[PDB]
């Protein structure tokens, strides 16, 4: 019988600088995930990347300095055919049709949105985040 | 840049747990080169043992499913769900991730005569309310690992015993996924 393996691999991107204003700038690529070991016809909604924030369809990080500077993220993809598609991020998708994840691994681009309170600062921001698969 | 590796591993794709029984055990791996936590959960009529325990680097471990109360229906299968988590100017951004890899526990009486693959070819199909419906007159889940129509590829999901499910539209094609998580032969059905 064949095993249920699952990895992930999250490789950082490049450094963040606030800009003269206090916005850190949106789009910003901040990591990419490859997730693997998945069976071919798993499909993007049996995906759930969740965090203790819990804001439906984005990842919330916060800063460690005891002020609770927080900015949002959103994790995205794209299909075979250059279609946008997204995994559920608190169990909702931002984008995209459901659709079967890439033979072998998919990556997943994690990128900046805002910050909905705004004047960010300097320092340490961080994110646990636990990403449930559901086999078929 | 750098990067992290996370995997956890169940040593089966699915469980068929015969209705009633004691239990049965199933392993986990840490395949990964620090020690992690392993954190199950079914989605309490089942109870898996231990809940959470160290699983150190490269090591593996067994977990017992066992049922322990629940009545359940004796003409049909049921499903749940066994999730096994490995918990491990400028702005810094750190992130830790943790995998919950989670796998069908299908509670199946003795009695029912055959497997899911013999009652394959029997789903059927129609196209309603802008939706591909399949139909599943067999006791089992019919767990489809692929699907088309038209030819063009439709996210699968299991149909559930005696009852149907919905799709969104994109000639039918599937294959169940069986009970040794191997992909099943192809059918092919017009609407």
């Amino acid at each position: 019988v064949e095993p249920a393996r699952i990895t992930l691999t999250y490789k950082e991107g490049a450094p963040i600088t606030i800009m003269d204003n206090g916005n850190i700038d949106t789009e910003l690529l901040v990591g990419t995930l490859t997730l693997g070991g998945y069976k071919t016809g798993t499909t993007s909604t049996s995906v759930n990347f969740t965090d203790a924030a819990g804001d439906p369809m984005y990842l919330t990080f916060t800063s460690q300095d005891g002020n609770n500077h927080q900015f949002t993220t959103k994790v995205i993809g794209k299909d075979s055919r250059d279609f946008d598609i997204s995994p559920k991020v608190n169990g909702e998708n931002l984008v995209g049709d459901d659709v079967v994840l890439a033979t072998g691994s998919q990556d997943f681009f994690v990128r900046s949105i805002g910050s909905k309170g705004g004047k960010l600062a300097a320092g340490k921001y961080t994110d646990a985040v636990t990403v449930t698969v559901s086999n078929q | 840049f750098a990067s992290k590796e996370y995997g956890v591993t169940i040593g089966e794709s699915r469980i068929i747990y015969p209705l009633d029984a004691a239990g049965v055990m199933v392993s986990v791996k840490n395949t990964q080169d620090y020690p992690v936590l392993i954190q199950s959960r079914i989605y309490d009529p089942f109870v898996v043992t231990p809940p959470l325990f160290r699983l150190d680097a490269k090591q593996q471990n067994s977990l017992r499913i066992a049922q322990a109360g629940g009545v359940f229906p004796r003409d049909k299968e049921s499903l749940k769900w066994l999730c096994v988590k490995g918990i491990p100017k400028d702005v810094g951004v750190f992130v830790q991730f943790a995998i919950n890899n989670c796998i069908k526990l299908l509670v199946r009486p003795n009695e029912l005569k055959g497997t899911p693959i013999q009652f394959a070819e029997n789903l059927s199909w129609k196209v309603d309310g802008g939706k591909l419906i399949a139909e599943n007159p067999s006791p089992f889940y019919m767990n489809i690992g692929e699907l088309t129509f038209g030819g063009k590829s439709i996210p699968s999901h299991y149909i559930p015993p005696k009852s149907t499910w919905a799709f969104d539209l994109p000639n039918v094609s599937w294959r169940i996924i069986n009970d040794q998580g191997g992909l099943d032969r192809l059918y092919s059905k017009n609407v």
